[PDB]
């Protein structure tokens, strides 16, 4: 209750099926009798994130519901204990940038993705300036660029993030214009094999894509069951490459029309991907994804305005 | 954006309106214990006793109008300045700058500080405001120069026709007569014609507005 | 002191489409230095606002016939594959990628950008205070 | 003829001032409450000083009825105030043009809620209830002016009017204020010039652009 690993420890004892009403019954005991819950919503943050980083073998039966619970009962300790989580939401920022400073991927963990989306699910969403989730945003930007996608594995522990950076500006809908490059960096890996763009500056050369999918309906979409799949993407299906992108494809899809089709410089960002977005129904010609995509722009390449703007009046 | 240059009657150059109060009932009278301004309604037995009638002896279509006059756009875009000329002779210069009291009772004693001091400063200092100038206003009129008048016997004219047929640095002046009854010759030895606003008897306070909103439209304001 | 309104306004057009994926350091040694070039030459004014389309009221029931056809027949006159520099059409075109950029998702890069909506009151803008950041440092001080 | 609340056909316009600080203090007899004239009474009551300004009603109310689109009738007045009551007005009405005449009118009207001239034909002021829908007509437009909304120019806006849809607006009279005093009966808020304008002027800058619409 005290330390971080010595609740884990207690709990550790016990076992991990049935370690979440053990706490349960922790957090009712220490309301039963503040300031205990100070140390005790501390722990919480770090063990949750810590099961993620654990072991994985247990399936959404065995492992999510009682990992989702942990998290509802964070939810019940949020509303009351807002200056605790921020102390330690702002130092595990601190704590994981440190550890970027350290490592440029060895230091990132697959449980740290979990780690913001907690926050958008707990804090406030739609806020400007949040104490925790500002810092955090402009970490996942840093967390976007920066890293060196040269592996599978790291795109999908990229193509997250756009699923977790999304649901803050779901709301919001801001711009974010990394994120346009973080698709562009993505969509050429695939098709690597190109005199269209030079422009890219590519991490690897290596992974690419041949024209061996079915693509079915049927064919395996988005579940992104990472501590499942990002330890064993490398030992490398043909399938789980597609189902990576085919997910970035949707990412990409859903937020045009939420936040690119509402700037008014839409029309000039969109034009390096409809030519990407061409690369791919030119060769295959079979996909459909991006025929849809591409209609979905013809209207909103003609649906806007476009004019020039007078900004200085 | 900046502020626009605050005219006085020192510029002379550049091209403005002009709204001028002509015959306005602006008069001092003495209490024994102190000074206040006329009114026709707080007192109407002491014009018996002066001999000048109550009817005339109207401080509150100016202040009427003095509110027309200085929150109207034309007032913020820089582009008039206003003349009062009393009904005693007195011509009282009025910058643009002000911010005349709402309440007529601090109007009052507002007055009576200019009627004495000649000058009313602001609490911020930086420049006189409400100053007592030499009669006439010719003088201090700008150069290029027209000068109307007011009339419920004129022909009825439109605002905005009337001000773009005016050259690109003349300047109109519209004396506007203030008085609640009385006859449309104020300024016959000044004006060059009088113009009309409409067909009904106007107030002295919508015919300013009914210029200005005029002049707006037509400044592109 | 030479250099043409093409000249420079190309470097301020490619730049300002460099911006839309560009990390926000590098956002906040662009934006001083759109703003002083701008302020240096005043004759590149009109690509960030063409008062031909603005509409006013007091403009002729005639000319919204006009006002409203002129608009349908704009064309971005922009070529990024020409090279030579005076020769590219940055002049006729306008930047659009920098009103985008006021809405952003860190806010003093947001707030950055909003200058351009403000007036040119000031000139002399001091880019060694706003050019070297990265991503460290703007999360040092962030916290700080 | 005279315009009514009744009258419902005719396509007319209608002026509301709103939030005009009209409350009336005992003192025995009473009196209106005025910022000027006692400040230690807003202060023991409690009550803001810059709000309670009734010279604001008595101002635009001269402005409304001296234009001339009062004396061809195509208007009648409402006054909604700071603590909600709604007054009718007889656009034949004759104001006191002192306002200290115009200051027991208040507190004549607001204790008899009832006003009718000497002349008795049928009465002058009514105070009528809430809310100011049920007494327009049921072909109309109601609209704010409000500074930060955008402008327009007073006499496209009437033209482009069907022939039978009556224009309400609501004007605020407070010295300073919020003016989403009207969100739940406006269609919209118009703006009608660059600058911040008295309400004084802003009854007369629609009204002088609405009498060249209707050729008065």
């Amino acid at each position: 209750r005290t330390h971080d690993a010595l609740l884990d420890q207690v709990k550790k004892l016990d076992l991990d099926d049935h370690p979440k009403i053990v706490k349960n019954i922790i957090k009712a005991y220490q309301p039963k009798l503040k300031e205990k819950l100070g140390k005790f919503t501390a722990v919480l943050l770090r063990h949750i994130i810590f099961l993620s980083n654990q072991n994985y073998l247990k399936n959404v039966q065995s492992f999510k519901r009682t990992q989702n619970a942990l998290i509802s009962i964070l939810k019940s300790l949020s509303e009351k204990y807002n200056r605790e989580l921020s102390e330690e939401c702002r130092d595990y920022i601190n704590e994981m940038q440190a550890r970027y400073k350290k490592n440029h991927f060895d230091a990132l963990s697959n449980g740290d993705l979990v780690f913001f989306s907690i926050i958008g699910i707990l804090f406030s969403t739609s806020d400007q300036y949040h104490l925790v989730i500002t810092p955090a945003l402009i970490l996942m930007s840093q967390f976007l660029e920066q890293i060196k996608f040269n592996s599978l594995k790291r795109i999908a522990f990229g193509a997250v993030l756009v699923r977790i950076v999304s649901q803050y500006q779901r709301i919001s809908k801001r711009y974010i214009p990394e994120v346009v490059y973080f698709f562009q960096k993505i969509l050429l890996t695939f098709i690597v094999e190109p005199l269209d763009f030079e422009n890219i500056r590519l991490d690897s050369y290596e992974l690419g894509l041949p024209l061996d999918v079915d693509f079915t309906k049927k064919r395996s979409t988005i579940i992104p069951l990472h501590t499942l799949s990002t330890m064993d993407t490398e030992a490398h299906p043909v399938d789980q490459c597609v189902s990576v992108l085919l997910n970035v494809m949707e990412s990409l899809d859903a937020t045009i029309s939420t936040v690119w089709k509402s700037l008014p410089a839409f029309n000039e960002i969109i034009l390096p991907i409809q030519q990407l977005l061409s690369a791919y129904t030119s060769k295959y010609s079979d996909f459909e994804k991006p025929r849809n995509i591409l209609n979905k722009v013809e209207k909103l390449t003609k649906f806007t305005e476009h004019i020039p703007l007078a900004l200085q009046n | 954006p900046q502020a626009p240059p605050v005219l006085t009657s020192k510029d002379k150059i550049t091209k403005r309106m002009i709204v001028v109060l002509a015959m306005a009932s602006l008069e001092t009278h003495k209490i024994s214990d102190k000074y206040v301004l006329l009114n026709c309604d707080d007192h109407q037995g002491l014009l018996k006793k002066m001999g000048r009638d109550i009817s005339e002896a109207r401080p509150d279509i100016t202040h009427q109008c003095l509110l027309t006059l200085l929150d109207s756009p034309i007032n913020k875009a820089g582009k008039l300045q206003v003349y009062i000329q009393t009904s005693r002779g007195i011509l009282i210069e009025v910058n643009p700058t002000v911010r005349i009291p709402r309440t007529f009772k601090r109007f009052s004693g507002l007055m009576v500080q200019l009627l004495h001091k000649l000058s009313i400063r602001s609490v911020n200092s930086e420049e006189k405001l409400l100053k007592v100038i030499k009669n006439p206003i010719t003088d201090h009129l700008p150069t290029k120069c027209r000068k109307v008048t007011l009339s419920f016997d004129a022909p009825v004219i439109r605002v905005q026709d009337y001000i773009e047929k005016l050259d690109d640095d003349e300047s109109i002046c519209v004396f506007v007569g203030a008085m609640a009854r009385g006859k449309d010759n104020f300024a016959d030895e000044y004006v060059d014609e009088k113009v009309g606003l409409s067909n009904y008897p106007l107030s002295a306070s919508v015919a300013c507005s009914k210029f200005c909103h005029g002049a707006e439209d037509a400044w592109n304001i | 002191t030479h250099l043409s309104a093409h000249l420079v306004a190309s470097f301020i057009k490619k730049l300002a489409r460099l911006t839309l994926e560009s990390p926000p350091s590098a956002i906040v040694t662009v934006i001083p230095f759109i703003y002083n070039l701008i302020r240096k030459h005043p004759n590149c004014m009109i690509m960030l606002h063409n008062p031909a389309f603005i509409s006013n009221p007091f403009q002729t029931p005639d000319q919204v016939a006009n006002l409203k056809t002129l608009k349908e027949n704009y064309v971005d006159p922009f070529d990024v594959h020409e090279s030579d520099p005076e020769l590219t059409h940055a002049l006729d075109s306008s930047l659009w990628e920098l009103a985008s950029l006021m809405e952003h998702y860190h806010p003093n890069v947001a707030t950055l950008a909003k200058i351009f909506a403000q007036p040119f009151k000031k000139l002399s803008y001091n880019m060694e205070d706003f050019l070297d950041w990265n991503y460290d440092s703007l999360l040092n001080a962030e916290s700080s």
